[PDB]
């Protein structure tokens, strides 16, 4: 079949300015390309068809140019309604079709640090024999960030989940939750549990933690 | 022109589910209709496409042989037929009308189906609260809703009178096979102890509604 | 001679399908083209090699009166360069035309109250179609591959589908009388006719 990259994975800039994505077939497709923009949690939205047509009540600053191999999704100026993912789609073969993997398209902000907090296990969870350990990343730029669960300075692996928020619609902010899930007389093998984070907006790495006793 | 899909499905792993996709307003004749899934954790997925008239159907590639898409030769319902379904196959499934073909377009578009494959069944959530004297001049508080079956939960927090600073995260998929997430909030620290808050869970597929009380406790 | 008859092709009755685009092959005269420009009926008229005021001022041989019907996203399809489902697979004009393309909003001729089947058009086709070449092969298309023995089946599609055509659709999906007028100019010294 045919396969469609585009290029970048990930494209950031600020309102009023100039995107470009580009899409790129394996082979040679004509002008046989579609656009589309997809809102989180909606359903697809088609902006243009044909390579560089503009489909019906589409607004004048999404524009497409190319031919063949490669074709270029052109937002002249950028406006906060345009974040979402956007996807390309090829049909020279007129049976089948097939879709690029999509560039997120983000509103630019500045780097930020995130505020971070740590919690131990609760109560009542702890009466289930399950612990959990959360530790929040607050409000941050870019999505990229590593966590670390450390226990008595030994580092954990394949115990822990991460969930990431979509970008904030008021500040373009990400909030991440890491759920670290051992047993419950795991938990009170050891004292200290630490939350180790490291990013851009970081100069140094940053540590939240508590010991098992405190309180 | 309108595009109404069938209600949520939750099926065992080598089911089989049927999804529909009732159509109204303009004249379908002339305009082909497509099924395209998007995982989770994925992107858009073409999946196959059936003509307004009688059948001659395309499969994709992956699904030859496990999908079959059919009419109701009335109600203008394309269905689409999923069988020996696996965890994998767990994703919103969307109708699409494209008009001409070729190039077309995929002008509009259902509202999604969200098919849940796993063995598990409908299960209600444990909602366990989240507190940290903090280190700053803000304070963190939140509600962890785990192990529930299906999605989604719904948590809000006051019923709904504390709305700025709260983060909801999407669910996790344990190896339990259930769903787990996190519903956070950052506050003034110094407003911990004057007002009350707590976080209110909904979870309707278990008629499930829990409202645990989110305090730091200094012991 | 007399008159030249525009008014067989403009003012037909029923126009072909795109697909199966007529061509009249006209011969009898040199009609005031400088009359039909300025017609406020014809929205789209668009000429090539040529200005619209000078055709009457030229010498031609056969004037081929080329006539279909496609809907309103598609006229700007029959233009010389451009790719489709018209263009490929249709109704094909070369890079080097030399002529004129006309259109016009025809809803309220061609359009019906519950859709009009009749105008079809050329869905998919193995290669890009050459210029000015009419398939109407009414084969079905094997997709797969099993044959299809001339069976509607998986991957066995009937290469035809028809327009949609109703008053109540988008006028980007309205359809459109189209007249393509190729003629072949003399090659006389740029005395006579140039
Ligand atoms: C077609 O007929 C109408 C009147 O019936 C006339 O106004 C128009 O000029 C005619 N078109 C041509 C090309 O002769």
């Amino acid at each position: 079949e045919i396969g469609m990259t585009q290029s970048p994975a990930t494209l950031s800039l600020s309102p009023g300015e100039r995107g470009t994505l580009s899409c790129r077939a394996s082979q040679s497709v004509s002008s046989y390309l579609a656009w589309y923009q997809q809102k989180p949690g909606q359903a697809p939205r088609l902006l243009i068809y044909n390579a560089s047509n503009r489909a019906t009540g589409i607004p004048a600053r999404f524009s497409g140019s190319g031919s063949g191999t490669d074709f270029t999704l052109t937002i002249s100026s950028l406006e906060p309604e345009d974040f979402a993912v956007y996807y390309c789609q090829q049909h020279y073969n007129w049976p089948r079709y097939s879709f690029g993997q999509g560039t997120k398209v983000d509103i630019k902000r500045t780097v930020a640090a995130p505020s971070v907090f740590i919690f131990p296990p609760s109560d009542e969870q702890l009466k289930s024999g399950t612990a959990s350990v959360v530790c929040l990343l607050n409000n941050f730029y870019p999505r990229e960030a590593k966590v670390q669960w450390k226990v008595d300075n030994a580092l954990q692996s394949g115990n822990s989940q991460e969930s990431v928020t979509e970008q904030d619609s008021k500040d373009s902010t990400y909030s991440l939750s890491s759920t670290l899930t051992l047993s419950k007389a795991d938990y009170e093998k050891h004292k200290v549990y630490a939350c180790e984070v490291t990013h851009q907006g970081l100069s140094s790495p940053v540590t939240k933690s508590f010991n098992r006793g405190e309180c | 022109v309108q595009l109404v899909q069938s209600g949520p499905e939750v099926k065992k792993p080598g089911a089989s589910v049927k999804v529909s996709c009732k159509a109204s307003g303009d004249t379908f004749i002339n305009s082909f209709f497509h099924w395209v899934r998007q995982a989770p954790g994925q992107g858009l997925e073409w999946m196959g496409i059936i003509n307004p008239s009688g059948v001659s159907t395309t499969y994709a590639q992956k699904f030859q042989g496990r999908v079959t898409m059919t009419r109701d030769t009335s109600t203008t319902t394309f269905y689409m037929e999923l069988s020996s379904l696996r965890s994998a196959d767990t994703a919103v499934y969307y109708c699409a009308r494209e008009n001409g073909g070729n190039s077309g377009d995929f002008d509009y578009w259902g509202q999604g189906a969200l098919v849940t494959v796993s063995s598990a069944s409908t299960k209600g959530p444990s909602v366990f609260p989240l507190a940290p004297s903090t280190s700053g001049g803000t304070a963190a508080l939140g509600c962890l809703v785990k192990d529930y079956f299906p999605e989604p939960v719904t948590v809000s927090w006051n019923s709904g009178a504390l709305t700025s600073g709260v983060h909801t995260f999407p669910a996790v998929l344990q190896s339990s096979g259930l769903y787990s997430l996190s519903s956070v909030v950052t506050v003034p620290s110094s407003s911990l102890g004057t007002q009350t808050y707590i976080c209110n869970v909904n979870h309707k597929p278990s008629n499930t509604k829990v409202d645990k009380r989110v305090e730091p406790k200094s012991c | 001679t007399n008159l030249c008859p525009f008014g067989e092709v403009f003012n037909a009755t029923r126009f072909a399908s795109v697909y199966a685009w007529n061509r009249k092959r006209i011969s009898n005269c040199v009609a005031d083209y400088s009359v039909l420009y300025n017609s406020a009926s014809f929205s789209t008229f668009k000429c090539y090699g040529v200005s619209p005021t000078k055709l009457n001022d030229l010498c031609f041989t056969n004037v081929y009166a080329d006539s279909f019907v496609i809907r309103g996203d598609e006229v700007r399809q029959i233009a010389p360069g451009q790719t489709g489902k018209i263009a490929d697979y249709n109704y094909k004009l070369p890079d080097d035309f030399t002529g004129c393309v006309i259109a016009w909003n025809s809803n309220n001729l061609d359009s019906k109250v519950g859709g009009n089947y009749n105008y079809r058009y050329r869905l998919f086709r193995k290669s890009n179609l050459k210029p000015f070449e009419r398939d109407i092969s009414t084969e079905i298309y094997q997709a797969g591959s099993k044959p299809c023995n001339g069976v509607e089946g998986f991957n066995c599609y009937f290469p035809l589908q028809s327009y949609g055509f109703q008053p109540t659709n988008g006028v980007g999906y309205q359809p459109y009388r189209v007249v393509v007028l190729s003629f072949e100019l003399l090659h006389a010294p740029a005395t006579v006719c140039g």
